[PDB]
C-alpha cells in the first residue's frame, strides 16, 4: 500500500515559520519526485512545488516562491515543506503527493498518482476562544436551532438531545468573520406538536478550547 | 578503487529492486563484493538464466537506470505483497505488477514495445507470475488461458503461467520468476500479455567496467 | 505559465445520464513523444484529490470504465458515460508539462433532481445575545433544489448590504437538496432603532417570492 502521511499542521501566527512533513511508506521513496499541493477553504487546488528524487532541483508555484522551501530526507522516507513569512492567505490544507512516473528530465512528466490525507494550516492572530451559544427559537413543522458565535479556531461540533435527535438536523459550514472569529448555526425541524412536551437542547463541543455548552431551546 | 558491499542485496536484485537493494538501484563501482547473505528476490521465485546474468553484472561497472515509458489504461499497476516490505506491502522498485481493475475482471490483451535508443546494450527484465491456484489467477487477471510473448531481433519465446502450489515461502506458495535479455542498440523488444505479467518500468544500462567477488572479508 | 480554463464550473447531472467536462490550455500539452501531459483529478467531498486520468486518455489504477479522457494539443475533455451518485465532487484538470504546475478552476459535479421549494423560517436575536452588544437575525432555507437562491433581508422595508453572511449545506445524499443559512448582524443599537423584520426568499420552485417576518 502506497501511503503518504502529512503532519505538522495547526494554528500559527502571521509572520511565523512552520514546518510540515510527509512520511512515505509503500515504495522506494528515494527514486520519486514529490510535490506539495494546497487547497484554501472553498477554493481550488494550488500547486506549492516539487522536489526531484535526489533533491538537486526544486520548483515552486508563484504564490509561495520566495517564502517556502522544499527538502527531503531519503534516509527516512520523509518530505518536508518549510513555510516562512506566513500570511493569512496561506491558510489551507497542504497535501503531499508522489510524482508517479520517473521519466528522463527532458521529458519530465509531473503527474501525481498518490495523494496523502493532508494537514491543516491556519494562519491567524486570533486567540483561542470558546463559542457563545444563543438559541434560534421557533415562532405543522417548526424550526429551532442554536447560533454558535465567536469561536476560534475550527472546529466545533454540534448535536441535539445528546445523540437522540438525528433526523432533520442541518449544521452549516462555519463562516469566518472580519473579527477573525468563526460562527455557525445548527437547526432541526420538529413537529410544532412536540413543541412543549419533548425538550430540545443542543450540545456544542469546541475541543480546541476545552469548551462544552448545552443550550435549551 | 570505488567499491560496493551489497550485503543483504544480491547482485541481480539491483536490476529489479527488492527492498534490500533500494540503495544500490543505480550503483557505481569498480569492485563488487557479494555476500552469502545477499538475496535476489523478495517474492518467492528466481531469475532464469541467473548465472550468465550474474557475470554480466559483476563486470559491468555499475548500472544506470532509465524509464521505459510504458503506460497503461484499464488495469491496476499497483500490485503489492507482504513479501516485499517498505513499512507495508510493496513490490520491486523497477517493476510493475499489472492486474485486473477489480477481482475476476478480464485483463485486457496488451502489446507494448521498447526500442533501445542509447548507444550501449540495455538490460531488460520481466516476470511471470504463477498464482497459487487457478482461482487466484482468475481473481487477479480473470478466467481463461494466459500467455506472455517476448520478441527481439533474434529471439522469440512464449510463457504460460502455470498456477499451482509450491512450498510455502514467507507464507506465499505462488511464484514470480524473472526472465531477461540484452537489448542491443536500435533493437526493439515487444511484449504481448493478457495477465500474469510483471512489466519492467526501468531498464538497466551498464555503467562501464568492474570485477565481482563473493567473499566474507 | 500555462493557464488552464475549465468549463462548466457547475454540472448538475441526473443519475444514470452522461456528463462532459472541458479543459483548455494556454499552450500545447502534446510532447514530442506523442503523449499529452494532461491529467484529471477528482476530489470527492471531504476526501483528498485522487488520480482519475493521466496522460490525456489513460484510466489510472482502479478507475472504472464509465470515465474516459480525450483531446489533443490544447483541447481536452472528460466524459462520464453514466453518472453514479458516488461520482459527485470537484473535477480538476491539470497540465503536467511545465513548472509551475497549474490547475483548472474545478468543475463541481452534483446530482440533478426536480426543483423543490425552500421552506423558509426566520429567527429573531436571543435575549442573551441582545444583552451582549450585537444582534444576529437568522433566515433558514430548508431542503430546496436547485441551490441558486435569492435571499433578501427587510428591516422596515429597507435594503441591506454587508449585513449578512451566508452558508449552504452539502447536497443531501438522500433527497439531493440543500439548505441555506442567512445571518444578518447589527448592533442592539440599530436593531432596536427599527421595528419589523422579514426575509424574502425567491426560488425556482416558488411561484412568487416568499417572506417570513417578525416584529421586535
Ligand atoms: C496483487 C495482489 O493480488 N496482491 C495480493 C497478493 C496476491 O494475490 C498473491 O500473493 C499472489 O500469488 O497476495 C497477498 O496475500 C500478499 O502476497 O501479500 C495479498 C495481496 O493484496
Ligand atoms: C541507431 O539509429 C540512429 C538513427 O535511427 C543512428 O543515428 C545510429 O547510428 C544507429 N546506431 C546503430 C548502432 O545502428
Amino acid at each position: 500500500q502506497v501511503q503518504l502521511v502529512e503532519s505538522g499542521g495547526g494554528v500559527v501566527q502571521p509572520g511565523e515559520s512552520l514546518r510540515l512533513s510527509c512520511a512515505a511508506s509503500g515504495f522506494a521513496f528515494r527514486t520519486y519526485g514529490m510535490h506539495w499541493v494546497r487547497q484554501a477553504p472553498g477554493k481550488g487546488l494550488e500547486w506549492v512545488g516539487v522536489i526531484w528524487y535526489d533533491g538537486s532541483n526544486k520548483y515552486y508555484g508563484d504564490s509561495v516562491k520566495g517564502r517556502f522551501t522544499i527538502s527531503r530526507d531519503n534516509s527516512q522516507n520523509t518530505l518536508y515543506l518549510q513555510m516562512n513569512s506566513l500570511r493569512a492567505e496561506d491558510t489551507a490544507v497542504y497535501y503531499c503527493a508522489r510524482n508517479g512516473e520517473r521519466w528522463r528530465v527532458e521529458d519530465y512528466y509531473y503527474g501525481m498518482d498518490v495523494w496523502g490525507q493532508g494537514t491543516l494550516v491556519t494562519v491567524s492572530s486570533a486567540s483561542f476562544k470558546g463559542p457563545s451559544v444563543f438559541p434560534l427559537a421557533p415562532s405543522g413543522t417548526a424550526a429551532l436551532g442554536c447560533l454558535v458565535k465567536d469561536y476560534f479556531p475550527e472546529p466545533v461540533t454540534v448535536s441535539w438531545n445528546s445523540g437522540a435527535l438525528t433526523s432533520g438536523v442541518h449544521t452549516f459550514p462555519a463562516v469566518l468573520q472580519s473579527s477573525g472569529l468563526y460562527s455557525l448555526s445548527s437547526v432541526v425541524t420538529v413537529p410544532s406538536s412536540s413543541l412543549g412536551t419533548q425538550t430540545y437542547i443542543c450540545n456544542v463541543n469546541h475541543k480546541p478550547s476545552n469548551t462544552k455548552v448545552d443550550k435549551k431551546v | 578503487k570505488r567499491t560496493v558491499d551489497l550485503g543483504q542485496c544480491g547482485l541481480l536484485g539491483t536490476i529489479t529492486g527488492p527492498p534490500q537493494c533500494d540503495q544500490f538501484l543505480e550503483f557505481s563501482a569498480d569492485l563488487i563484493i557479494e555476500r552469502r547473505e545477499g538475496s535476489d528476490v523478495c517474492y518467492p521465485g528466481k531469475f532464469v538464466n541467473e548465472e550468465a546474468l550474474r557475470q554480466i553484472l559483476r563486470e559491468s561497472g555499475g548500472i544506470d537506470k532509465e524509464a521505459m515509458g510504458f503506460t497503461y489504461s484499464g488495469i491496476r499497476t499497483n500490485g503489492a505483497t507482504s513479501a516485499c516490505r517498505r513499512s507495508g506491502s510493496s513490490f520491486y522498485a523497477e517493476m510493475k505488477w499489472l492486474l485486473s481493475n477489480t477481482d475476476n475482471a478480464a485483463f485486457p490483451q496488451m502489446t507494448k514495445s521498447y526500442k533501445n535508443t542509447r548507444k550501449s546494450p540495455a538490460l531488460i527484465v520481466w516476470g511471470i507470475h504463477h498464482s497459487v491456484s487457478t482461482a487466484e489467477q482468475t481473481k487477479l487477471y480473470g478466467s481463461g488461458n494466459k500467455l506472455v510473448t517476448v520478441g527481439s531481433s533474434n529471439y522469440q519465446q512464449s510463457f504460460v503461467p502455470s498456477p499451482g502450489a509450491r512450498p510455502q515461502v514467507n507464507g506465499l506458495s505462488g511464484r514470480i520468476d524473472f526472465h531477461w535479455l540484452m537489448l542491443n542498440p536500435n533493437d526493439t523488444v515487444t511484449f504481448s500479455f493478457n495477465g500474469a505479467f510483471i512489466a519492467p518500468d526501468r531498464a538497466s544500462f551498464l555503467r562501464g567496467k568492474s570485477m565481482g567477488i563473493q567473499s566474507g572479508v | 505559465e500555462i493557464v488552464m480554463t475549465q468549463s462548466p464550473l457547475s454540472l448538475p447531472v441526473t443519475p444514470g445520464e452522461p456528463a462532459s467536462i472541458s479543459c483548455r490550455s494556454s499552450q500545447s500539452l502534446l510532447h514530442s513523444n506523442a503523449h499529452n501531459y494532461l491529467d484529471w483529478y477528482l476530489q470527492k467531498p471531504g476526501q483528498s484529490p485522487q488520480l482519475l486520468i493521466y496522460l490525456g486518455s489513460n484510466r489510472a489504477s482502479g478507475v472504472p470504465d464509465r470515465f474516459s479522457g480525450s483531446g489533443s494539443g490544447t483541447d481536452f475533455t472528460l466524459k462520464i458515460s453514466r453518472v453514479e451518485a458516488e461520482d459527485v465532487g470537484i473535477y480538476y484538470c491539470m497540465q503536467a508539462l511545465q513548472t509551475p504546475i497549474t490547475f483548472g478552476q474545478g468543475t463541481r459535479l452534483e446530482i440533478k433532481r426536480t426543483v423543490a421549494a425552500p421552506s423558509v423560517f426566520i429567527f429573531p436575536p436571543s435575549d442573551e445575545q441582545l444583552k451582549s452588544g450585537t444582534a444576529s437575525v437568522v433566515c433558514l432555507l430548508n431542503n430546496f433544489y436547485p441551490r441558486e437562491a435569492k435571499v433578501q433581508w427587510k428591516v422596515d422595508n429597507a435594503l441591506q448590504s454587508g449585513n449578512s453572511q451566508e452558508s449552504v449545506t452539502e447536497q443531501d445524499s438522500k433527497d439531493s437538496t440543500y439548505s441555506l443559512s442567512s445571518t444578518l448582524t447589527l448592533s442592539k443599537a440599530d436593531y432596536e432603532k427599527h421595528k419589523v423584520y422579514a426575509c424574502e426568499v425567491t426560488h425556482q420552485g416558488l411561484s412568487s417570492p416568499v417572506t417570513k417576518s417578525f416584529n421586535r
